């Protein structure tokens, strides 16, 4: 009977709505009452790479905290070299509508995927020079929206068709596929320790998985709308999504609830893109109000408005030293900010 | 969460009335669009009506124009959807969907298979 | 003859004398806003690459030409309705006369590939991208500085032939081919010839491939379905225009008047000519730079 | 040591850039949308994961961008398709129940925030089995304003009131709030379509043109 | 049809409930240590001189 398991189902939302509540003994933002604010962050932008002539829906920062690959509806992934403006690589890829990239750890590859419902993994330590084709990953249904590398050897992508799925890059083929969101997938975040990671959701949910169980571990709620974007705390033990709703949240993987909300009343309009500083003390976040907000992760004080695009920013990353912030945007330039 | 939870189906008679009320918690209800929609047995999702954010711009299918009226509350956080002279064609299960992002006319995917911002529905019978 | 000037003298304002310091009020605004009208702008097109479209590149390069026009042209201006130096030297009247002509050259081609690329971009806006990009708009730049060069560089090599003895004082505020050969005798007729046959085939074409393009813009744009939309276009191709015939409308009839119409008052050539020169470089960047909402944007935004 | 053979490497990269931006403004994007039953397959496969098709009128190339591999939610990838020059919109003019649902989608697309630049091309197929609907199902039932409609097809006028009934309703949509509607009334076999299309696109960009050089 | 969903959800429910949670307060104090302990290793929070900025 399915009225049974309907009251059984909503029985126990409200058991972990009623342990919520009995463990919100405070909040964060009444224990970060007492610490000095950050005050106002400046950044400047320091480096704007042009090139690209369609609207970009990804970067990924490299490990090395110098070169990007950037992800452009041209079918263009144009991997650059921030220090030096130049471009390194200049990927044509097949299909024009791509919608994430990433980058590697080792740097050997990059990743693209989109409407095309296939990850792309591509080759730029190849022996002859040119980039070519390392692998093409298929087998998801949705449109491909977020893909992370764990390594040279696996890669972990979220779809369009309320899945995640850990790929081995080797044999092509999915080893563990995470099923459980009731919307499209629309970003996911690696742990420092790539032990677990969390996944965004248009169904206003995170969910937070083990990478060798494949079992979704923990279920995050407290949205209002679509979450766009998502990312770890750098420590690894909370993580910081936004949506749609015009509010990004904070949450904690150990208390499994809510922290912190980041709003105002004169932003009406989603998070697209989100990150973490090295500290974790900025939480920087891409509008649809043609700018980002640095807002403090301690108080919720929007620190900063980093207003260098005339359109949508779209993705937005923060360097493993914590050096430089560059927000990809609609314009088809990225701006490297400091 | 986004949970909406509707009540007020049941049976009833052809040409009757009928008030149906849903519930909404975990979101804010003035910043949404509220839509109804319902599914017929043996059939796809059909939208029904929907109402904006202050309640200005109502509107609805052709097949319930003069019939059914749609409503909201934002002080008390609900929907209703009146049924007046119900057709034996109206028999179907019917949805509260929502607005996907708030401030926003548009409302894509409200007739999904799998839409996550609407409730179970409530079974309207003749 | 025996001797040539070696210093001519500008006349100014005929009818108007006394007052000349007041008319050295206005145009040092004028001349700030002609600067600033192109120099921003040029600015706005030069560090964004947002802009670098063939239509905000000729906007680009027609402030570079209205900027350098008004270097040549203002700074003698003012210090004539100054300081009274009405005195120019004969190697800078030379220089004067082939930097005025030689960059009304370049603006007036300039005029004309923005009226060909609105043409190509309004009435076959299909073919726009596939004509018209950067590299052969700095083509067509190259081409319309040797075409000004190369059309205005026999001034300078026919003035030096004459001998400048029987009259000292020119016509205008500046040095111009009109009316530096009209104070020697003998040896003018080649300099009529070849300066009005250089304005009537440079800049005559120009105007009227000018007026073709924008009689078939306002053709193309007279076909639209709304009232509002269709009076917008034909009342900004109405001031588009008037502009260019503001332009080209005194610069042709300066050369008739000092060709042929030289029995006329002065004030009506020295006024045309003063809208020849002095109302372009400051009339170009508000219908052209101003009027954009990209510019406009930029220059609110800085 | 390394900066100069980057300097070249960055040379050729924006070499190769410019051809492709060149390749990429000389052609002009299309979304295709429809239901499953429209006639959107006749229509990319008239001129003939994603169905794309390169089809060349008056040497100027369209390429359009039929979506068919995704799921029922569209709200998240219709934001790829904003740079596109138009949206083609299939809607079954004789189906008159899944007939709202296109009137629901038009909506949503044409009230969408990423897609308000966006024209929309609109094709109202299978016109053929519209007449033979109205002369033989009745309108009115899933439409009460058609009781009180007025004209503003050759064989009888009913057919030509039908169709620009679903027309005015398309076309009150689009009017109800930068971009403009081309509604067009066409069958299965119909070779005439690819030219509408570039029609009605040589119509967007000339707009488009008329806002650049301030015009309009 | 919708039973196996609702089964996967009753089931998933079912060992999310049972998890280990510490406070709110411990992983928030938590947060605050990790922010204070690693602010001298930002180069966002506290801006860097010129000098070692290598996007000069």
């Amino acid at each position: 009977e399915l009225d049974q398991l309907r009251q059984e189902a909503e029985q126990l939302k409200n058991q972990i709505r009623d342990a919520r509540k009995a463990c919100a003994d405070a909040t964060l933002s009444q224990i970060t009452n007492n610490i000095d604010p950050v005050g106002r962050i400046q950044m400047r932008t320091r480096r704007t790479l042009r090139g690209h002539l369609a609207k970009i829906y990804a970067m990924h920062w490299g490990t090395d905290s110098r070169l990007l690959v950037s992800a452009s509806q041209d079918g263009k992934l144009i991997i650059w070299d921030s220090y030096t403006t130049n471009k390194v690589h200049a990927i044509p890829l097949r299909s024009s509508w791509v919608m994430t990239c990433a980058y590697a750890p080792s740097g050997n590859y990059v990743a693209c995927g989109g409407l095309d419902n296939i990850c792309s993994i591509y080759n730029l330590k190849t022996r002859e020079g040119n980039v070519r084709v390392s692998r093409e990953l298929a087998g998801h249904t949705g449109y491909l929206s977020c893909c992370r590398f764990l390594d040279d050897n696996q890669i972990v992508t979220s779809s369009g068709d309320t899945t995640c799925a850990l790929w081995d890059i080797e044999t092509g083929q999915q080893t563990t596929t995470f099923t459980g969101h009731t919307g499209d997938v629309m970003s996911l975040s690696l742990a420092p320790d790539t032990r677990l990671f969390v996944s965004g959701a248009c169904d206003a949910s995170a969910k937070l998985w083990d990478v060798r169980e494949g079992m979704c571990r923990q279920t995050f709620t407290g949205h209002e709308s679509d979450i766009n974007a998502i990312c770890f705390f750098p420590n690894g033990n909370a993580f910081a999504t936004g949506s749609d709703d015009a509010t990004c949240r904070l949450f904690d993987l150990r208390a499994d609830q809510e922290l912190m909300t980041y709003s105002h009343d004169n932003i009406i309009c989603g998070i697209t893109s989100v990150s973490f500083s090295k500290s974790g003390r900025l939480l920087l976040a891409g509008y649809d109000d043609f700018n980002c907000n640095v807002w403090d992760a301690l108080k919720a004080d929007r620190a900063g408005v980093l207003a260098g695009h005339d359109n949508r920013v779209s993705c937005l990353g923060v360097t493993d030293d914590g050096m430089a912030v560059a927000t990809g945007s609609w314009d088809s330039f990225l701006k490297i900010w400091n | 969460q986004v949970q909406l939870q509707e009540s007020g189906g049941g049976l009833v008679q052809p040409g009757g009335s009928l008030r149906l009320s849903c519930a909404a918690s975990g979101f804010t209800f003035s910043n949404y669009k509220m839509n109804w929609v319902r599914q017929a047995p043996g059939k796809g999702l059909e939208w029904v009506s929907d109402i904006s954010q202050s309640g200005a711009s109502i509107s609805y299918t052709g097949s319930v124009k003069g019939r059914f009226t749609i409503s909201r509350d934002n002080a008390k956080n609900t929907l209703y959807l009146q049924m007046n002279s119900l057709k034996p064609e109206d028999t179907a299960v019917y949805y509260c969907a929502r607005c996907p992002a708030p401030f926003t006319r548009d409302c894509f995917d409200v007739t999904s298979t799998t839409y996550a911002y609407r409730g179970q529905g409530t079974q309207v019978t003749v | 003859c025996n001797f040539t000037h070696a210093t001519f003298v500008l006349i100014g304002i005929p009818g108007l004398e006394k007052a000349h310091f007041w008319v050295g009020f206005p145009l040092l605004s004028m001349y700030v806003v002609a600067m600033f009208g192109n120099c921003i702008v040029v600015f706005i097109v030069r560090t964004e690459r947002s802009l670098h479209a063939p239509m905000y590149l000729f906007l680009c390069m027609l402030a570079a030409i209205d900027l350098a026009l008004s270097t040549s042209t203002m700074p003698k201006i003012l210090a004539l309705f100054w300081f009274d130096s009405r005195e120019i030297s004969f190697e800078a009247c030379l220089t004067q006369m082939f930097f005025i002509h030689a960059l009304s050259a370049i603006e007036s081609t300039i005029l004309l590939a923005m009226a060909f690329d609105r043409y190509v971009a309004i009435c076959h806006p299909l073919r726009h991208a596939a004509v018209l990009n950067n590299t052969v708009t700095a083509q067509i730049g190259i081409v319309a500085v040797v075409r000004g060069s190369l059309f205005f560089f026999p001034l300078p090599l026919l003035i030096k032939r004459l001998a400048f003895c029987h009259s000292n004082v020119l016509s205008h505020s500046y040095c111009v081919h009109q009316d530096v050969m009209k104070l020697a005798y003998a040896d003018t007729l080649p300099n009529v010839v070849y300066g009005l046959t250089a304005i009537l085939l440079v800049m005559g074409v120009d105007v009227m491939f000018i007026s073709l393009s924008y009689f078939l813009i306002i053709r193309t744009v007279l076909q639209l379905p709304s009232k509002s939309e269709r009076a917008k276009a034909f009342g900004t191709c109405v001031s588009h225009i008037g502009v260019v015939l503001a332009f080209y409308v005194p610069l042709i009839g300066l050369s008739v008047v000092h060709r042929f119409g030289n029995s006329l008052h002065p004030i009506v050539r020295v006024v045309m000519g003063d809208i020849y020169l002095l109302l372009p470089p400051v009339i170009n960047p508000i219908i052209y730079g101003a009027k954009t909402k990209q510019i406009r944007t930029r220059v609110l935004a800085m | 040591n390394e900066e100069k053979a980057q300097r070249e490497a960055n040379k050729k990269i924006e070499k190769q850039l410019q051809k492709d931006k060149q390749v990429y403004r000389a052609t002009h994007r299309l979304l295709l949308l429809g239901a499953d039953n429209s006639g959107k397959s006749t229509i990319v496969k008239q001129m003939r994961g994603i169905f794309e098709t390169k089809f060349q009128v008056d040497k100027v190339n369209f390429h359009m961008f039929d979506v068919g591999g995704q799921r029922d939610e569209r709200r998240k990838w219709i934001q790829c398709f904003n740079d596109v020059t138009a949206i083609i919109f299939v809607v079954d003019s004789s189906d008159y129940n899944r007939l709202q649902e296109a009137l629901n989608l038009f909506k949503s697309i044409w009230n969408n925030r990423w897609l308000r630049t966006i024209s929309v091309i609109l094709f109202l197929n299978k016109q053929d089995l519209l007449a033979e609907k109205v002369l033989a199902s009745k309108i009115e039932d899933y439409f009460p304003e058609f009781a009180r409609y007025t004209t503003p097809p050759g064989e009888d006028p009913r057919v030509t009131r039908a169709k620009y009934f679903i027309r005015d309703e398309f076309l009150r949509i689009s009017t109800a709030s930068r971009h403009y509607c081309y509604p067009h009334f066409t069958c299965a076999v119909d070779t005439e379509n690819a030219r509408r299309i570039f029609n009605d696109c040589r119509d967007i960009i000339q707009r488009m043109h008329l806002r650049q050089y301030e015009l309009l | 049809a919708s039973i196996a969903q609702a089964r996967k959800l009753v089931e998933q429910l079912k060992m999310e409930a049972n998890i280990d949670r510490i406070k709110v307060s411990k992983a928030a104090a938590d947060l605050m240590a990790y922010c204070e302990a690693h602010a001298k290793e930002d180069p966002l929070l506290t801006p860097v001189p010129a000098s070692e900025n290598p996007f000069r």
